[PDB]
This record gives C-alpha cells, structure tokens and sequence, in this order.
C-alpha cells in the first residue's frame, strides 16, 4: 500500500504546472526537483537515457 | 560438593541449615511501594513490623 | 453545520490544510487532512506482551 | 472530556457506580483530597436530626486489571449543589462526562 | 583564498508581544539562506535550549507520591504536576532548594514560594495548591536544577543519591523553554537591491528566556557543530582495552562495602582510607594509633574482612594501576 | 512481542529489542565473555550480564553480528510463515519487521 | 551541561566524483539539520561556472537544426550543461569553438585558453556525419549561484550549472552509542562534477552557512 502509492505518486503525468520540457541528463533532474523551479508530476518533459 | 566444601572453607562457611525464598520484584518491572499488609495466623508470633 | 462549525472560530471549510515536513521545511505536495480525533491508549500493551 | 462525543458519555460515569453523585442536593461545607462534606440545606429530613453528608471516596485502589482506579474532587468548597450531580470524580470522566 | 560573494544576517526588531511570545526577525538575508537557517533554528530551538525544570520535591508527612495531606483538596500528585510548570529562571546557579510554607484557607500559588534573591519567577499567580480548612498547614522544599531536553525520573533509576530518603519525590523534568517555534520567509523591502527575503521567525516561549540569549545560543550551538564539517581526518579510536587484572577486582570498591559501624566507618573516613586496597594493607599496628577506635572496633574491621576472604594489612606493592 | 514496521530496515534484517536479546543469547553471551576476559569465570559472566554492565552490550553487538534469527506468526499456512534475519539491536521492548516481508 | 562532538568519521570514495561520508556521534535531529543546511547549501549555494549562453553561425533559435552534424541544436545544448569549466579570475569569458570534418568534437577542438581550464577534454559535444560538415559556435561562461533555467539575435539560452553538485542525498540511521541510546548518525552521498573534489566542496558548503549566523555568535566564556 504505502510504497505502491509512493511510486504511482512519482508517476501520473500532469500537464503544464510547472511543467514544460527542459531536458537534462538524468540525475541532474534530482537537483531540479530538491530546487523548486519545477513541479514533479509534469508534464511531460524530455531527458537523456542510458 | 568437596570443591564447593573446599571454596566456603577457603571464604568462610556460614553453611546455615537455611535456604532462601525471599518475595522479590520480578526482572523487568519497578514503582514504589504504596501499601505493605501482613495476614498473621491465629496463634503465631504477630512481627515487629506486622 | 459542521462546515458552519469551520466558521465563527475561523478554519478552512474542507478540513484540509497546508504543511511543513519539519525536517526539510519544505510544504508537502497536497494539502493534508489535520484536526483532533478523540483517541484512546487501549490494555493489552507492551512490558506485559514480550 | 472528549471533543467530538455524543452526550450519551455523560450517563455513563454516573450511572456506574465509579462516581460519587450528591445523595442529597444542598451545599458543599468542606472540600478535600481525602473527602467532601456537604450540608443539606434545602430540605433535610423529616425529624431535625442534624443535616450533614459525607463522602468518604476512595482513592489509589487497585482494579481487577491492575489499572489505578482513584477518585477526585471535582466541586469546590462554599459551592452550591443539587440533589444528583458530580460531587467527586473518578478515574477516566470529567465532572459527569465519560473520558475513556 | 578569495572567491565568493555572500551576505550577513543581522537582528532587526524583536518584537515582545508578551512575557512568552515574542518575534525575532532576520532582515539581511538573501532568497535561499532565508529558507535554510529556517529549519536548522527552529530544530535547535524546539530542542537545543536550556531552561531550568523541577527534578526533587519532599513534602512533610508525605512518603510516596501516591498520598494525600488534610485540608489539601488537591492531591499529592496532582501538586507534583503543577510543579512540573513552575516558569523558574535562576541566576548564576545550578541548584536551587526554594522553600514554600502557606498555613490557612485559601490558594497556595507560587507567590507563597521564599522569594528568593537568585530565583526570578515568571508567574507567581501559578496554581499549586488549594487549602481548605484554616488549621491546614504545608511546607515543600522544591529542587530547581539546569540542563537540557526531557530526561524525566524513569532515567534516573538510581544513579543519584546513593541513600535518598522516603519523602524525596522524583517529577519529570520539561527543560526546554520554547513552546512552539514557527517562521515565515516573506519578500524584506530592504532599501537597497530588489531579491531578498527577511526570515521572520514567529516564537512562543515561558518567559524563562530571552530572544536574544536565545537565538544567540542556538546559532551557537550550529556553529559548534559545523566545526567539525571543516577538516575531515576521520579520526578512529584506539579501543584495545587491558584484558588482565594484576589483583583481586573487589580490592576496587569502597569502605562502605564492609557494613561495619558508624563509628569505624568515621575512623577510615578521617584516617585517609577511602578504598579496601588500603585496609587490606594496614597493620594493627597503624590501627591502634587511630584516633577513637579501640578493642570493639578493631575486632569489628578483621571480622568483616576475614568474612570477605580478605585478611588484614597484606601486602601488595602494586596500587594502583594503570590508567 | 508485538511487532512494529521498521523502514530503515533492510530486507534481510529485524529490530530485535535489547533486554529481549539480552536474555535470549544468554548462553552466547556467557561464552564470549569468558573467552575475551572480563570475567574471570562462567558464574561471573551470569552475574555480570545481570548486572547489564556496558561492556555486555558491545559483546552482544559480536555475538549477534551474523547469528540468524527466524521469525514466526501465529497462523503459520505456508513456507513463508518463518523467515530468517540478521538480529538488529534497538532500544525498545518491541520486535520490528521489514514492510516487504 | 552542553553538547558533544563527531568522534568517528569515515569516508570512502567511489572514485574522484562519487562519495560517501558517514558522521556516527550526533544528537536528536542534528543529522537531518545538518542534512538539509548542507543539501541545501550543496544544490545551489555553491558557485562553480557552466555555460550560460551559446551562439551559434547559421543557428539563431533553438528550434533550429545543423547541416552536416547527427545532433540537433537541443541536443548539442545538452551536452554543452555537462561543460565542466573552471575559470582561474573572472566572472565572465567567452570561448570559440571551430572544427570541421568527421568524428567526434570534444572539448580538446575548443581555443585552448589561459584563464579557463577544462576539466574534462574527452567531453562529447557534437557529431559531424561527412567531410563537409564544419561548426562554429561563441559559448559564453559566467559565473553564478546555483541552477539557472530557461526563465531567464542569435542568442540561444541554456540552462546554467552554477554548480559542481550533481547530486546530493542524505540518511538518518540511528547510531549505537555506548552511553546514550537516542542519537543519530548522518550518511551524505554526494555525486559531483569536475569542477570541485567532494572533499572540499561539503568543507566549502559549510564554510559558507558559516558566514550567515555567525554575527550572532560572541565570545568570551
């Protein structure tokens, strides 16, 4: 239960928000999240991946 | 036991015909005493505290 | 009424409310649920179960 | 006393025999850890043999699940009573009404 | 070194409310620092702070905490829980012994504590009793001590007061002395550039402290702990402690272990012997030549040492080692 | 004793009480004892852990380093009613689990 | 009567970049105090230079695309944020980039400048497909605080690193101390660049909470 809903919290794809598609490379996006500026459920938006 | 008879002659006998069953406060748990009672026997020597 | 009972003293009427982690500082996502429920600490308990 | 209740608790602390209700409603003479006395005032018996009603309360007993089960004072001293309400406490209630 | 820019904070106008709630706002602060010290403050002042808190209390006539006392409506653990929110400030002390006598009917607050020249109590309208008859009468001697942060009396279980009579009452202690502590960024218009903020932390102590000794020693307190956040040489413990007793472990514990007299644990206590290692090396000899300590005596010491195994004056060249 | 979550558990770990572990490898306790030093014989390994001096605790840190310790519920229906984990001292009279298992 | 110290600490690098520092004696909630102050100090409050503007020939918009190389303006971009530059004393340098022909364009086909020192010279940037293909580009370095987004003629605007942390995490795990029970040891993972070794990066961080609060300190005692 209490994981489950965490993980379907890190998905769900809302749009704008403080969204848009400012794209970055992965872990990078981490400090993004932590420093504001940008939401976390949008929006969608672009990155690298290995 | 002759190495026990051997240890208390080493230490002091005191080897008193007397055991222990002392009523003591069971590991774990501690309070403070509120009420002591004493139920003597009709016809037994009533204690000092009693 | 007991949206009515969120006024005269002043509250939110929804029951939901804005926090703080504490530990971050940081506000959580959705605004959560906080009021007084009346609870109670039942027997059964530790010390005695282990 | 519980926030959210339902006026029911109020019955059942002094229906049970846990708190101590005035027997006898007049004013309270003498208020104390140990008891209350209250004077009968409004009408007391039939002959004129003193008014007066103690309450002795009991205080820091054991229960049969080894729970503190101890009264209190709850009115105080020169106040005025009726023949049954709250006089002393006991334990888990708030003057008539149930706290569990 | 020379990089970096950076600000300062500095105090600004710490507005007194009232005796308990106060505000202390930070107006030099830039946009992510004014977020930061928000949280790193308020830890250490909802914790970290000082304050002093009630440990002891012995009432006369009362042994336990569970009794009662005549013409006292309130009962004795009741008045242990007023004591728990005495607002005490002391001055220059660790331990303070306040005395309360109050005799007659009417409230007992905490006015009718001996005003003392040190103690400076915040509240004295403060509820801690409630005498009923005029021929009652009370008289507590109360214990005020300083420290830190909860640490109630199922701490300590007896690590204080080796004796400690009946009547002493142990209470839990709350030291420290802020209530609740929240803050708010807020844009400052700081007369000067246009991106700053000035964290205004909003606060409710007990008037046991001030704002200023107290933002002062919680910053404080940060600073100390960074300290260590400079160098890094991980330094590691030795450990390796000595597996090997040269002697007889008991030869550690005191006199008192011997359950003798008053009068032979007097003369070991004036004639410099605090240990047994001391008394298992002393000769009749030097036993004699003590001052008020004759035949009952001696005949006392060589039976509660000989009952122990141990003899009297032996001879151990080896005391004490060896930390 | 009653159980109680522990996320910063890992998966193959169990908050396992103190006096509860304590008393549980007693006999472990006793032997590591006299085998280090500290008591001069078995009796007073007994008398020392009693005594809960300090020092017993780091020794039962070593003892129950990598001891297995398998846990069990009341309506044991499968394989999976008793599963192993590696003891884990913490300071309470209550048996955390992991929230996975 | 006060407070006590971190006695043990360890600290194991998982190479140059990658880290971990564990602090054992530490008391109720200063771990996570410490965490976030140092989190929050690490993530933008550090300073370190990253490429803030980029202006390319025959690229005015960032909507646009390139001949001759397999990257689109975007991409190219992106790999310019992983652009590690440590400059030796200004706040301001501009760079020119010219290359042309197959392969991969690494930082080594950048003007190899006095003042600025690149950290990592392998850094991929861009791929040119045939012989005829040829970039040049005018990438401006500034030094800032912490991370600049796209909120900020032939200017293309890039998402500024004012940073040499990647990356910062933190945990709690309760420490075994052999007196007290209630204390905290603090475990900080750090993931950085080139630009600045963890080492002196968290000692520069707390460095820098140092100089706020520290007007409200005095001596004496």
């Amino acid at each position: 239960q209490d994981v489950v809903l965490g993980l379907y919290y890190m998905t769900r794809d809302c749009v704008n928000a403080k969204g848009e598609g400012m794209v970055l490379t992965g872990p990078k996006e981490a400090e993004r999240l932590y420093r504001s500026g940008l939401a976390s459920l949008h929006a969608r938006v672009k990155v690298r991946i290995t | 036991t002759p190495e026990e008879k051997l240890l208390r002659a080493i230490f002091g006998e005191k080897a008193s015909d007397v055991k222990d069953s002392s009523l003591r406060v069971p590991n774990g748990v501690s309070g403070t005493v509120i009420d002591v009672q004493v139920f003597t026997r009709d016809g037994v020597e009533k204690d000092k505290r009693a | 009424e007991i949206k009515e009972l969120l006024k005269l003293g002043d509250l939110p009427t929804s029951g939901q409310i804005r926090l703080y982690d504490g530990r971050t500082g940081e506000q959580f996502e959705r605004p959560v649920t906080v009021g007084y429920m009346y609870m109670l600490k039942l027997n059964h308990l530790v010390d005695d179960k282990m | 006393k519980p926030l959210v209740g339902t006026g029911m608790e109020r019955a059942v602390a002094v229906d049970s025999g846990v708190t101590a209700v005035a027997k006898r409603g007049g004013v309270v003479q003498y208020v104390d850890a140990s008891r209350i006395v209250i004077k009968v005032n409004e009408d007391e018996m039939y002959p004129g043999e003193a008014g007066i009603d103690i309450y002795n309360l009991t205080k820091y007993t054991r229960s049969n699940q080894n729970t503190c089960i101890n009264q209190m004072p709850c009115v105080s001293l020169g106040e005025p009573v009726e023949r049954g309400d709250v006089l002393a406490d006991g334990p888990s209630t708030d003057l008539g009404e149930l706290a569990l | 070194g020379s990089v970096t820019e950076f600000l300062k904070p500095r105090l600004v106008d710490i507005e007194q409310v009232s005796s308990t709630h106060a505000k202390v706002t930070l107006e030099p602060l830039e946009r992510g620092f004014g977020h930061t010290l928000g949280n790193a403050l308020r830890r250490i002042l909802l914790s970290s702070m000082p304050g002093c808190a009630v440990t002891e209390v012995e009432i006369d006539g009362v042994l336990h905490e569970y009794s009662t006392k005549e013409g006292v409506q309130e009962d004795i653990l009741e008045i242990l829980l007023n004591l728990k929110g005495l607002a005490v400030r002391v001055q220059g002390k660790d331990e303070v012994i306040l005395t309360l006598n109050k005799s007659g009917i009417g409230p007992v607050t905490a006015a009718d504590i001996t005003h003392d020249g040190d103690v400076e109590i915040v509240k004295p309208q403060h509820v801690i009793c409630h005498l009923t008859d005029e021929n009652a009468s009370i008289s507590m001697r109360i214990k005020v001590q300083r420290g830190r942060g909860y640490v109630p009396a199922s701490t300590r279980i007896h690590s204080e007061e080796d004796e400690r009579p009946i009547g002493r009452l142990l209470v839990d202690a709350c030291y420290s002395p802020v209530e609740r502590i929240a803050y708010n960024v807020e844009a400052a218009r700081v007369e000067q550039r246009t991106d700053l903020d000035k964290l205004v932390i909003e606060m409710e102590t007990n008037g046991t402290i001030d704002p200023e000794e107290a933002i002062r020693r919680a910053a404080t307190i940060l600073a100390e702990q960074l300290e260590a956040f400079v160098d890094l040489r991980d330094v590691r413990q030795p450990e390796v402690k000595e597996e090997k007793p040269e002697f007889d472990p008991i030869l550690l514990r005191p006199v008192d272990d011997l359950e003798l007299t008053v009068r032979s644990a007097n003369c070991l206590k004036a004639e410099a012997i605090h240990y047994i290692g001391d008394l298992v090396q002393r000769t009749e000899v030097e036993l004699l030549k003590t001052p008020n300590l004759g035949k009952k005596s001696l005949t006392e010491i060589k039976d509660v040492l000989a009952s122990r195994g141990l003899s009297l004056g032996m001879r151990l060249e080896n005391w004490p080692p060896a930390s | 004793s009653v159980i109680t979550v522990g996320p910063y558990l890992r998966l193959h770990q169990c908050g396992l009480p103190k006096k509860m572990a304590l008393e549980l490898f007693k006999p472990f306790i006793y032997g590591k004892l006299e085998l280090r030093g500290l008591a001069t014989t078995i009796k007073a390994a007994k008398k020392m852990v009693e005594r809960e001096e300090a020092v017993v605790w780091d020794i039962l840190d070593e003892v129950i380093r990598e001891h297995p310790v398998l846990l069990n519920r009341a309506p044991t229906l499968h394989r999976l009613g008793i599963q192993a984990f590696e003891p884990v001292l913490i300071e309470g009279k209550a048996i955390q689990l992991h929230p996975l298992v």
